[PDB]
Order: structure tokens, then C-alpha cells, then sequence
């Protein structure tokens, strides 16, 4: 800011620089319609008088619009040659001071020492030394010169700098007495310039600028990486008797730790600097403080003294002896560590759970807490609801396929009755509201956009008939330009219309095109196919458009030109097929729902074996879209393939495309050989739709008001905003927050030009683990420390402490940066998921009479102790863990211990005990596999380790499906590999490596002579309520796996 | 609103607007700074040395504002700056006007 | 990009409390003034900026090519926006904004990121069609960028862990981070300081010491190979990591690092784990990184002097670099001034102007850096009959 005096001492036989190509400058440009120019190099000292009038630099900041560049340039040029300073060269080597001499023209010559100038311009040279001592002892009168700030266009002097006619101390002291405003460094500049300031509030924000200059050089100066220059500290004097001036000046030199992002983020800095120095009266003249106590004197010798200079004990190191003889090496340092936030990027916290002191909630004499709060408009942070649910373009063909189980197929009354039953069910609610709630054709319009503005001036290449030259092929119209690498220029108008269909049925193409023959590409050099949707006016240009060498055969049937065209029995489309053509698709839903009778069922039934009779006379391959789907029809079906073809074989498949939580599925008809099978019975997709269930379709809220009180799955995400003001809500409202989400964002604003007008926000999601691991919270000896819930409910009083809170008030809450399209429904993997099926039914299959079964917990498969959302007797049981790497430790106010080490499976297990086991034995103790043998080994192991009152569980992949799979489409997430092609089947989990899953005969007679010990099975009755009672849906790149992994894997309890 | 005419301006806190430095001004609405700025004195704050040296009564470290300037810098009489300042306040009006 | 990776040297991992109490000893110590000098007087990110700018500026106008996957191509790929355009080799035509904040950070952790790339199988590109990786840097908003920038085909899964969003964040407790990985990923980083210097106590210590090896049991545990950031580095922790590669899983072992990127002075290292076989060692005694920190230093950190005052006296070591002006307008000042000049700098350089139409305002430079050299070969300058020829120093 202030004495930018940097001794430049430009040499006089070189003042002909003033040629030089325009001067650098500095450009700037904002919304203030300002138009600065600042000034480099040694020109910060020229100001436009009220000369160089219609010069061109005139009359061009009322441009109003943004300035060319240009113009700057010529102007300059223009505005160079006329400008002049005075100097004369004579013998020798002379600097030119560079001072005067650009004073004496900044002012035209009006002050006295100008006279000095004008009529003899040597005194301005000088040699190495004191370029005013001949000045001083001619004249003998204070010298005076202003200093015009940046943007060239303002001539107001904001300060004057002023020279003494003594460089010694006392007159410094003595012209320092006078002069209402005033203020000099302590480099050795100081024998030669005070400063004198315009008003009484103009001091103090130089004060405060200088103050964090100093703390910037004390920090650099703290590993001796000083730059090449002098001035030890920055700080200033003064003698403003000013109560306001005088504290904050005493307070400073005890906070020279902090780094205060000077300019970068520029802030509530000073009005921080200016309440905390406010904020020590209220201890520094009360007791019941923090002075601790010596502070007091310290602080006071400061406040009292105004002429020592404070140093710390390094800088006293290097202010050495010309300066104020008024110095003290001070110490003892306030501690107040306090953290500088990141640019716009918000900031986000992870409330903890091991400390060693706690908090209170409201005030020790009441009961609940109640935080009746504001909330947050839309128009500032949004709410994003797309979920994503794709990564790279191949995520959207992947699909699955599953083969017969069973040698027999016929119909039987059991079944159709089942199916006739089902069918005049009403569907349940929630699975209605899952696949409604949207959005998911929103989410492959996104990867759509991505690839066509990545193709348009994004680096993407696509060799004319990958995958994605289909996904650019959508949503674009007639704007594709092969030049055997597809380029895009214009034409560009794009499609509309992709009702969720489309996507359907192309995938259904890509499916059946890549199961016909190779993989070469997906371009046939002759080809034809139909199509049987209910409306297909899309596909056909879709297709059209991405061969570009036609010759094919396309055409769609069965479309009467209605928008949502209901399936209306359908039957006016199968003596259209006179053609013998290639692969057949049909989108048809084949889904009446209104007033379900059988002899709707039987029709319908009827013409889905018609169209299942046509599309397998027709051509070879062929999906068909099914929708009841349960196996009573796919008997129907198979029996109908005897008497009629051939060995013509069936398949069941599901599609990445599909929507996740369908009942939907499709049927794949070709005509090569069977594998001896020829029926079904066991399957997981008809698995799905058998199920009367019924259930509450609950959603999110955005509820604003904090409470005191567990109240335990709504669920929802508290939202709001408080202010910066007064800081003791802040705080409380940030903890009584923290008992509730494990995850808080928070992001600052400022608009009202100081502290007034704060508006920090709050926001996070309500998570069940939080709630369980804080439901005990006990550390005490069967008291109401933290208890004395009233009728019914539960009330907290001690909360766990925050650590970073209070020193983050000046800088630490982010600033809100484009977009910050924090979300309300959030996504989920199939993996995690199941966990919380599991978290589930396993909290739920706790057998009555066994819930006052003291004591012991032991859990092994630890790792962030995610179980402790499967139970909810953390009242008086304390747990012990054992499990991989992790730091043990203890936590003393929550009975919890943790323990990091392998365990054995194999210990002793105490009365009235819990063990508690998810994949635990599925793993390399050392590397080598485990074979299903050694599985059910170690099963056998712990059986023997029952404890008379002590139950315990396992989970275990059962293979019972795997074994007709048959076709995959490499996952990333769940894999399947035969070894031997059909010996035992390695699955990987999402990254790690496979493992060996069970068989299931050895389970089988496992559980026939265990006497004792049972298999529990999952259903979406135990899915459902798990997805409906924690917030999260589905949709990471999963999705379709949902029905297999749900009935792969199964649980084993052991009770005696 | 019709700015009243007569105000308690100068005498506290609250400063007339349309004679702030403030260069936005002049970029928002030309044909205002450009007359705004023809007013501005812009001459010096000569202190007054001979003055206190005589222990007259004065605020030490006063100042005044010589409203003009000089006519004998070194002795050579350059022409009277104030005209130019005169000068082209006329000649920017007219063309205004 | 170049590296260098060490092994162990001995049979044995065991800690003792020898070792231990020397490693503390030397963390209660304080650092050396000096040594804080040297890795802070700067600049060394400056330098890569050079080279930086050198590419850019050069396949934009500059006869340059990037064969699309090259280390140029990552080198450009830095500091810059949205502007590379693949043809199978990149160039760059507009949407030309480049980013900032390069902190020496992002240096380092995508340095870490080629190496363990290379390090991982065949250097057959730095392109694979499609993997994953994670972060654990205290801050990594570029990085990930940088990545998703540098593919193109993405077919990948980036992200990193622990960003509080703050900038300058230090180093504490860290702790929320592992039950978080809940992945199974492949290729691991992670650039965390981890060098509380304040009130060095046996506890924090301690407490410290857990958490590093915490951090090796995950990533271990986790996929197959993976650099950490060590930077106490004392061999008592790395014996502590070598015991706990015992008993845990496996023969899997593990080496030292360092990297060309990496800050000259520093005590820093970096320590790389791999799921492979072991070269039957398995314990470290000696190896020359332990041997560098382990040393109770002191000293001054001296520095350059930009003096103008020639002395005909041998001062020997400030040491310092002369410069200044004289003039041509009388030749016998010149003269002496470049020898006595010459009596400590070997090598000089002037420059000459000429403002004054005519011999005034002459104006001739010198310039050069004082070497002990020169100092040594004339302190003796003899001779004479062991007389004051050349010499009758005064006092001292």
C-alpha cells in the first residue's frame, strides 16, 4: 500500500529511456464500467494534470463499453511525446533521485523548491548518497508531496508523504507531534519521510493493511526466506491517543502467526481484527478470563506504552539499531490458531466420535431443545435430482442373460393359479413410486450432450460404427459427416423425442446384432429387420441414418400414430409378416391393469404365445418384451416349443438400458440346439414378480428445525442459514447438526460491505449409522449424564466436541462457486445396498426373549464399523471388535474397543454372547483361495463354539444361480468365471479379486443335520423397506445386477 | 424526486455526490464528470510558514488555497495558467451548447 | 520424470528401543536454520513453469509434436484448459485458458502417478484403456482434472479422498478416511505431509507413527501397488512397517523412493508397496536416505552479499558478488578498479552505453561473482626474499 518507494534510481545518463515503446502498464476490466490503467515501471508518479487536456487518454475513459487494446497502445504513443521531465548531464556517474523531478512536474511549478528547480536543474543529480542534503540546507523549509494513487484517471491525493529537515530522531519525534495524522515505519526510511494522513478513519485501514503485510513478512521471515530487500517489519506508530487506534495496534503483535490471505480472499479480515480486539476488554479488565494471568501485564504495558515497537523474539534479531530507540523483544503469544479457506470451493466437515471432553446442549436446566429456525431460498444453492447413471458410453448396452433349470415344462393349475392370483392383486405403492420418481432418460440425455459438444469441439473420435457413433447418431439430425472419422459442422439441428423407448429398442438391436455373429462392428454391409412397437417413428431414422451405405430392409408395424397408444389387444399385425425377414424386435407392454379377470389373463396370455409362435416361424434371432413375467407363462412357452419346431431354445435377458426397479424382462428366441433342459422352475427374475407386497412410499423432507431429540428414520437433509454476528447459536446449531449428519457443507457470503449481512448455510443429509453409534452415548455410571428422556422420547445432553469450530470465523466457510448443485435423493450401489438388506433383516430375525440376551458383542468384518446400523440394543452392551488393519484403541464413553487382528475363527466364545459375521470367511488369509470345502470346514469350526445362550451369523454365496448364466457382459462390479468351464464359479467383487463360492449341496446337508441352525432368504419385502427407510435409490452403475445379487448370496444362523 | 434545494450538506456526515473522484463516474455519464471536473480547484495547499513565525494565532500546521497561481517562475513569466483554465471551460460550454 | 528406488539390507525387522529413542531424540530436536534456508529459498516451481511455457508456446507457433499419450502430452496437458484437439497428434487452436494454481503439489503427485504407471507393467504408452485409481492428497482439485483431461476415452474411475477445501490445510489427525475405501481400486496415491512440528512430545510421536502405519495397512490390504508420502523417514518406522509386513499377509515387500520432481534439499521419501515376491531381505538397516535425516545439525544460513565497495584486503569467504559503474571520461580509476577487480573474481563482465553525445555520460559496467579459487591461488602472490614485496598486512 504505502511506501511503494522502492528506490528504483534510474541513472541520468539514461533519463532518454522516456521513448520508450509505450510505457508497460497494467490493464484492467470489471463491471465497476471502470476503466483503470495502472502504471509499471518508475511512472507511479505522473498525474495527469489539469493539462493534456483532448489529449487521446482523455477522452477515452468515457468509452463506456469495454476498452480495445489498441487504442491503448497509440494513445500512449501519443500521450509519450509530450510529456517531459527536467535533467542535465555533465561528467561522471549520477543517480537522478527521480523524485523531485517528478514532483516539480506533477505539480507545474507552483511550490517553492520548484523554483529551486526550474531555474537550475543539477541539484536534482546527486552521487551515492543523501539526495537532499544540499536541497535541505538551500531552502530550509518541510518539504511536501502527495502521492496519486492507481487508475490514473483520479487526482485525489488519498495521504501526503512528508521529508524532515533533520534526518535525525528528535526532529522526527517533533514533527511527528503536530501533523493530527501521522505514521512512519522503522526501516532507516524513517530519518527521512513521515507520513500525514487526511482523517481520523483513513489511519485505520492502512493500519490494518500494514498489519497483514507484517504478518505475511514474519511468516516469510520465519524460514529465513526473505527476499532481496530490507524493512524488518511493516508495522507502523503513531500517537492517536484514539481508544479504537490503540487497541487494535496493541493487540496486533500477538497474533503475527495467522496467515490472512491478503487480497486473494479478502473479507471480514479487518472487521474480525477490529471486533477481537474489542473482545478482550470484556477480560482484560473483568477476571474470569483467559488472561492466564500475565497476559494482563503484557497486554497493558502494550496498550499503555505507544512508543516501543513490540518484536517477537526473531525479529528482534534483525531490527538492529537505527531506528526508534523504543523497542522489547516480546513473547508469550496469544494462542489462536485459525484456518484460511481454499478459493470459491466450499467446505466440507467430518464430525467426529473418539475425543475426550463434551459440550452442552441448552442450558443445565431444561429439558428438549427446540433450534425453530429460517431456511434457505432455491434461488441460491439448487437442488440437483439427476442421478447419474453412467459412466463411459458402454454402460449403455451391457445387458445379462439366463438360461432353463429345470427338464420338465408344463403348465399346472398350482401355478396359474398363482399367476391368476397375483394378477388381480394390486401392486404396492412404494414399487409404483420407485420407478416413477424420477429422473433416468434425463440421466442418458446427459451422456448425449456430453458426446456431441465433446465431438464438436471436444477431442472425441469415433471410427464409423463404435458404439458411440451410435450415441452421437441419437439426439442429432442429419449433421454426421464421415470422413472415415466421424466430424460434425453444421446441419447441426438435433432430434427430440427420446420417450424412453428408444433407448429400449436400440439396445435391444445392438443385443441382438452382437449375439448373431462377430464383433466386427456393428454395421452390416446388408441387413433387414423389423420392428413391433406400439409407436416407432424414431428408431427407423435413428437406424437410417447410422449405416449411411443402405442397403437394407426396415420397417416397423402395429403403429396407429397415438402418443401414449395403450396395448389395446393388439392382433391386426401377424398376416403383415408375408416377408422371411432377419431379426425382429417388439416393445410392447402387454400391461391392462384394469379390472383384472381371467379371461383378460387367458387372452392375454393367448397373444404373447401368438407373437412368440410368429416372431420364432419368422427369422432366426429375436428378443420379445414380456411383462407379467412370471414362469407359469415361460412354461406356456416352452411346452409350445414341442409339438411345433424344433430344438429351438429360449432364453431370459436384461438390459443396462432398463429402468432398475422394473418387474420387466425380455425373452431371446433362436434356432440353434438345446442344452438338454428345455423347462423352468427355478429362476430369479419370476422369483420377483410372485410377491403380494404392500408398503409406504415415504420420501425426503427439507425440514429447517433442529431438535434435541433422536427421532430415528424420517428420513431427510437439514437445510438452513445463520449469521456471523454473534457467534455462541453458530456453534450450538453446528453440534446439535452433528448428532444428526455425518456430513456438513457449509458456504460464506458476504453483501453487506463488514460483518452485517452474513448469511453462512448449512446443509446436510440425515444418516441412520450416526443415530445408532449415538444412541448410547452413555460415560457414566447408570445416570441421566446425558439422558432423563422425557415420556416416550429420547433427549440428549452432552454432545461429543467439535474440533476446528471456533477458530474459523474470519476465513473457513467456502464462497459458493458456479453452480453447487447439491443434491436431495441420492444414489447408491447394488453392493451397498444389499449391506443394508443385510444391517436389515439380520437386526430383524433377533429372536424374541433373546433382546435381554446380555452381553458380549464381538464383531469381526469391521472397517468404519458399519454394522452398528443392525442393532439397536447399544443401551447396555458394550462391543469389542476385531478385525484388519486400523489403530486399535479404546472409546471410553461409548463402551466400543476397537482391536486390530486377524482373530482365527477359532477362540473361545463366552455365555450369553453375539458374533456377528458379513464375509468375513470369503477371504485369503494369507493369498491362496479357499475352496467350498474349507468354507464349510470353517463353518463346521465355529458350530462346535456354541455357548449356551449365544447365537451368531454368517452371510455365504450360494451358487445356486450362477450355474446358468452363460452369458455376461463384463461387469466392473460383480464378475462370474467358470474354471474348467463348469467346476466352481469365482466371482469378483467390485475391485477386488475373485473368490470361490460356496456350492450349495454342502449347504444343503449342512442345514438338514444341524439341528438347530437355519437359512434366512432376502425379498423385496426386506429390499424395499431398507431403500424406503434410508434415504438413496439405486443407479451406480448397477442396476440390472439387483435381482442376481439378491438372490445369490444367503445367511446362516447359528443359535444351537 | 426533485432534490431539495437547500440542505445542511457540508457540515457532517453526509457528503454532496457528482464531485467524487470515483473515474466510474465519469464512465457512466459523460456530459456530467465533464463539467463536474471543470470545477475542481486543483492549485496547492501552500502552508503558511511566515505566519506562525511570528506566533500569530494558528493551527499549527494550517494551510490556505492561493486560488491562482503565479507569473514569475525563475523569472521568466510563462502566460498565466488560470487563462487556459478559462479558456477551455468557455470553449468546451459552447461546443456543448 | 526420472526416479531412483532402493532395497532393504538386512535379514532382520525388529524394533528396538534403541533406534526408538534415537528417532525421538531427534524429533523433540530442533531443525537446523540452514537446512529450512535451503528448501525455501526459491524458486524450484518457477523452474517447471519454464519448461511449461517452453512447450506450450512452442506447439502453438513452435514446430513441436505430441504423439497423443507422449510425457509431453501430460506436460502440455498441464497448465492448460480445454484446449488439446486430437488428430493423433495434438494440437491447439483456441479455448486456449490455462489454469493456475500449480502448488508443487500437482508436480509431485503426477509424478507418482507416472512412475507407478510405469512401474506397474509394460511402458508400452501412459494410455490404458480404462482403469482406477484414487487420492489421498490433503488437497487435489487439480489432479483429477488433470487426468480426466489427459484420457480422453475415459472408461475410468478417479476420485480422491480427504479435501476439506482448505488451502494451506495442515496435517491433523486425518482419520476419517478408511472406511471410506470401501472399493477395491487399483493404483493408490497419497501426499500428505504428516510433520507436526509443534511441542514434539513422545505421545503425538507416537500417535503419528500409528497413523503412517495405519495408512500402509491400508493400501496394502487394498490394490495391488501404491506410492505413500514418508517424511520422518527414520528406519525405526520403516522396521515397524517391515514387522507388520509379518504376521498380516503375505511376502509382499517393499522399496524407497525418490523422484526427480521432488524438492532437492528435503528429508522427504517416498515408500512404494507391491503385492510381489520378496528378494529374501525383508529388514532394513542400512541405506543412505535413514542415514540423512538422523543427524543433530547446526549452522547459519549465510547468503549472497550485492556489495559495491572494492577492498584491496583478503576477506576470504562472505562470500558475495561486486557490481557497479565508472565512467570513461579519465582512464587511470578504471584500471585499478578492474584489477583490484580481478584479485577477486575470476571471471568479469562489463557493459558499456552511451546516453551524452560524446564522451560524458559514460557509464561502463562490471559485474562478477567472488570464487574461493582465485582467493587461494593469490594468497601467496610471493615473489621475494621472504620480504613485504607483496605483503606487511596490518594488525590481524
Amino acid at each position: 500500500m504505502i511506501d511503494l518507494r522502492l528506490e528504483e534510481d534510474i541513472l541520468t545518463a539514461t533519463l532518454p529511456e522516456f521513448l520508450s515503446t509505450r510505457p508497460k502498464y497494467r490493464y484492467a476490466y470489471t463491471n465497476t464500467k471502470q476503466q483503470d490503467i495502472r502504471f509499471q515501471g518508475p511512472m507511479r508518479h505522473v498525474r495527469l494534470t489539469h493539462l493534456y487536456k483532448q489529449t487521446k487518454l482523455w477522452n477515452l475513459q468515457y468509452i463506456e463499453r469495454e476498452l480495445a487494446i489498441s487504442e491503448i497502445d497509440d494513445a500512449l504513443d501519443e500521450f509519450i511525446q509530450t510529456f517531459s521531465l527536467p535533467y542535465v548531464i555533465e561528467q561522471g556517474t549520477y543517480k537522478y533521485n527521480m523524485l523531485l523531478g517528478m514532483h516539480a512536474h506533477n505539480v507545474n511549478y507552483q511550490d517553492d523548491v520548484s523554483e529551486l528547480i526550474a531555474n537550475n536543474p543539477q541539484l536534482l543529480n546527486y552521487l551515492d548518497d543523501n539526495p537532499f542534503s544540499a536541497i535541505f540546507e538551500l531552502v530550509n523549509v518541510d518539504l511536501q508531496i502527495y502521492q496519486y494513487g492507481q487508475n490514473i484517471f483520479n487526482n485525489e491525493a488519498e495521504h501526503t508523504i512528508l521529508f524532515l529537515k533533520d534526518n535525525t530522531n528528535y526532529g522526527v519525534i517533533q514533527a511527528l507531534q503536530k501533523h493530527p495524522f501521522s505514521a512512519t515505519h522503522i526501516n532507516w526510511h524513517l530519518h527521512k519521510h513521515i507520513f500525514v494522513f487526511h482523517s481520523r478513519e483513513q489511519l485505520l485501514n492502512k493500519l490494518l493493511s500494514a498489519g497483514l503485510e507484517d504478518s505475511q513478512l514474519y511468516q516469510r521471515q520465519k524460514t529465513y526466506s526473505t527476499k532481496r530487500g530490507d524493512r524488518p517489519t511493516e508495522r507502523m506508530v503513531t500517537y492517536i491517543e484514539d481508544d479504537h487506534i490503540r487497541r487494535i495496534q496493541a493487540v496486533f503483535p500477538l497474533l503475527l502467526d495467522n496467515i490472512f490471505d491478503v487480497k486473494l480472499h479478502k473479507d471480514s479480515s479487518m472487521t474480525w481484527l477490529k471486533s477481537y480486539a474489542d473482545m478482550i476488554y470484556d477480560s482484560v479488565k473483568n477476571s474470569n478470563s483467559t488472561i492466564t494471568p500475565e497476559i494482563r501485564k503484557l497486554y497493558l504495558r502494550m496498550y499503555n506504552q505507544y512508543m516501543r515497537i513490540f518484536l517477537p523474539i526473531e525479529q528482534y534479531m534483525l531490527y538492529d539499531n537505527t531506528c526508534w530507540p523504543f523497542s522489547e523483544k516480546i513473547t508469550l503469544k496469544i494462542n489462536v490458531r485459525l484456518i484460511s479457506s481454499r478459493e470459491n470451493q466450499p467446505v466440507l466437515w467430518k464430525t467426529p466420535i473418539d475425543t475426550e471432553n463434551l459440550i452442552s446442549i441448552v442450558q443445565p436446566d431444561e429439558p428438549i431443545n427446540k433450534l425453530n429456525f429460517t431456511a434457505i431460498p432455491s434461488t441460491m444453492i439448487r437442488l440437483n435430482d439427476n442421478i447419474t447413471m453412467y459412466r463411459a458410453v458402454k454402460d449403455m448396452f451391457s445387458a445379462i442373460e439366463y438360461l432353463p433349470d429345470a427338464i420338465e415344462n408344463i403348465p399346472t393349475l398350482t401355478m396359474k393359479e398363482q399367476a391368476l392370483s397375483r394378477y388381480i392383486s394390486p401392486d404396492s405403492e412404494a414399487q409404483n413410486f420407485f420407478n416413477n420418481q424420477p429422473p433416468y432418460l434425463n440421466s442418458i440425455m446427459n451422456v448425449n450432450r456430453q458426446v456431441f459438444e465433446a465431438v464438436k469441439r471436444g477431442n472425441i473420435q469415433v471410427s464409423t460404427g463404435s458404439m458411440e457413433h451410435l450415441c452421437l447418431c441419437m439426439h442429432v439430425k442429419s449433421g454426421l459427416i464421415v470422413g472415415r472419422t466421424v466430424l460434425i459442422d453444421d446441419k447441426v439441428v438435433l432430434r427430440r423425442n427420446f420417450n424412453a423407448s428408444t433407448a429400449k429398442m436400440i439396445t435391444c438391436y445392438v443385443k441382438a446384432f452382437a449375439q448373431l455373429y462377430g464383433e466386427g462392428s456393428l454395421i452390416n454391409p446388408g441387413l433387414r429387420m423389423v420392428f413391433f412397437g406400439v409407436e416407432t417413428e424414431p428408431a427407423i431414422d435413428i437406424l437410417k441414418l447410422f449405416y449411411g451405405d443402405k442397403s437394407l430392409y426396415i420397417q416397423g408395424f402395429g403403429d396407429r400414430g397415438i402418443g401414449r397408444d395403450k396395448f389395446r389387444t393388439k392382433i391386426e399385425d401377424a398376416l403383415t409378416l408375408r416377408i422371411g425377414c432377419d431379426i425382429l424386435i417388439s416393445d410392447i407392454d402387454q400391461a391392462d391393469y384394469e379390472d383384472p379377470n381371467e379371461e383378460k389373463f387367458d387372452d392375454i396370455t393367448d397373444f404373447v404365445c401368438y407373437v412368440t409362435e410368429l416372431v420364432i416361424s419368422n427369422a432366426t434371432v429375436g428378443l420379445v418384451k414380456i411383462s407379467m413375467p412370471t414362469y407359469y407363462i415361460m412354461n406356456k412357452i416352452s411346452s409350445t416349443l414341442n409339438n411345433k419346431f424344433s430344438n429351438v431354445a429360449i432364453n431370459i435377458v436384461k438390459l443396462s438400458t432398463q429402468k432398475p426397479y422394473t418387474y420387466e424382462a425380455y425373452i431371446m428366441l433362436s434356432h440353434g440346439s438345446t442344452l438338454t433342459n428345455k423347462g423352468y422352475l427355478r429362476n430369479p427374475v419370476c422369483d420377483v414378480y410372485l410377491e403380494k407386497i404392500s408398503l409406504q412410499p415415504m420420501d425426503l423432507k427439507i425440514i429447517s428445525t433442529i431438535s434435541n431429540e433422536i427421532n430415528y428414520d424420517k428420513p431427510t437433509l437439514y437445510r438452513f442459514v445463520v449469521d456471523k454476528n454473534d457467534v455462541t447459536d453458530v456453534s450450538i446449531a453446528m453440534h446439535i447438526l452433528s448428532i444428526h449428519c455425518s456430513t456438513i457443507t457449509t458456504r460464506s457470503v458476504m453483501v453487506r460491505s463488514d460483518n452485517t449481512g452474513a448469511f453462512v448455510t448449512m446443509s446436510g443429509i440425515k444418516d441412520m449409522k450416526r443415530v445408532a453409534i449415538m444412541n448410547r452415548m452413555t460415560d457414566g455410571t447408570s445416570a441421566n449424564s446425558y439422558m432423563h428422556e422425557q415420556n416416550g422420547k429420547l433427549y440428549l445432553q452432552k454432545v461429543p466436541y467439535l474440533e476446528d469450530l471456533i477458530s474459523a470465523f474470519p476465513n473457513g466457510f467456502g464462497s459458493t462457486y458456479q453452480n453447487d448443485y447439491d443434491s436431495s435423493m441420492s444414489v447408491i450401489n447394488v453392493n451397498a445396498l444389499i449391506r443394508q438388506v443385510v444391517y436389515r433383516v439380520i437386526s430383524k430375525s433377533i429372536p424374541v426373549a433373546l433382546l435381554e440376551s446380555l452381553s458380549r458383542i464381538r464383531i469381526i468384518g469391521g472397517r468404519d464399523l458399519g454394522e452398528m446400523n443392525a442393532v439397536y440394543k447399544l443401551y447396555k452392551t458394550p462391543i469389542e471388535v476385531y478385525d484388519a488393519v486400523g489403530i486399535t484403541r479404546e472409546y471410553p464413553h461409548v463402551q466400543i474397543s476397537y482391536r486390530a487382528q486377524r482373530y482365527s475363527f477359532t477362540e473361545s466364545i463366552p455365555n450369553h454372547t453375539l458374533l456377528l459375521a458379513n464375509y468375513v470367511i470369503m477371504n485369503d488369509v494369507d493369498g491362496a483361495p479357499i475352496s467350498s470345502l474349507e468354507q464349510i470346514n470353517t463353518i463346521k469350526k465355529i458350530i462346535s463354539k456354541i455357548s449356551l445362550g449365544s447365537i451368531a451369523y454368517i452371510q455365504v454365496y450360494t451358487d445356486i444361480v450362477a450355474r446358468n448364466i452363460n452369458v455376461m457382459t463384463k461387469n466392473d462390479s460383480f464378475l462370474i468365471s467358470a474354471n474348467a468351464d463348469k467346476t466352481v464359479f469365482k466371482v469378483q467383487v467390485s475391485g477386488y479379486k475373485a473368490v470361490e463360492m460356496c456350492n450349495y449341496e454342502q449347504l444343503l446337508q449342512l442345514v438338514s443335520d444341524n439341528t438347530g441352525v437355519n437359512i434366512i432368504k432376502l425379498t423385496y419385502q426386506d429390499v424395499l423397506e431398507s431403500c424406503v427407510l434410508s434415504s438413496g435409490i439405486l443407479g451406480d452403475t448397477g442396476s440390472w445386477l439387483l435381482d442376481l445379487v439378491l438372490a445369490s448370496t444367503y445367511i446362516i444362523e447359528i443359535r444351537g | 424526486e426533485r432534490m431539495t434545494e437547500n440542505n445542511d450538506v457540508l457540515t457532517g456526515n453526509l457528503y454532496p455526490s457528482l464531485f467524487t473522484d470515483d473515474p466510474t463516474l465519469s464512465a457512466i455519464a459523460p456530459t456530467l464528470a465533464k463539467i463536474a471536473r471543470l470545477m475542481k480547484p486543483t492549485t496547492s495547499l501552500t502552508p503558511d510558514d511566515r505566519a506562525i513565525a511570528a506566533k500569530f494565532p494558528r493551527f499549527k500546521d494550517s494551510a490556505h488555497l492561493n486560488p491562482y497561481s503565479s507569473l514569475n517562475i525563475g523569472g521568466r513569466t510563462q502566460h498565466s495558467v488560470t487563462y487556459t483554465r478559462m479558456y477551455d471551460a468557455i470553449e468546451e460550454m459552447f461546443n456543448l451548447i
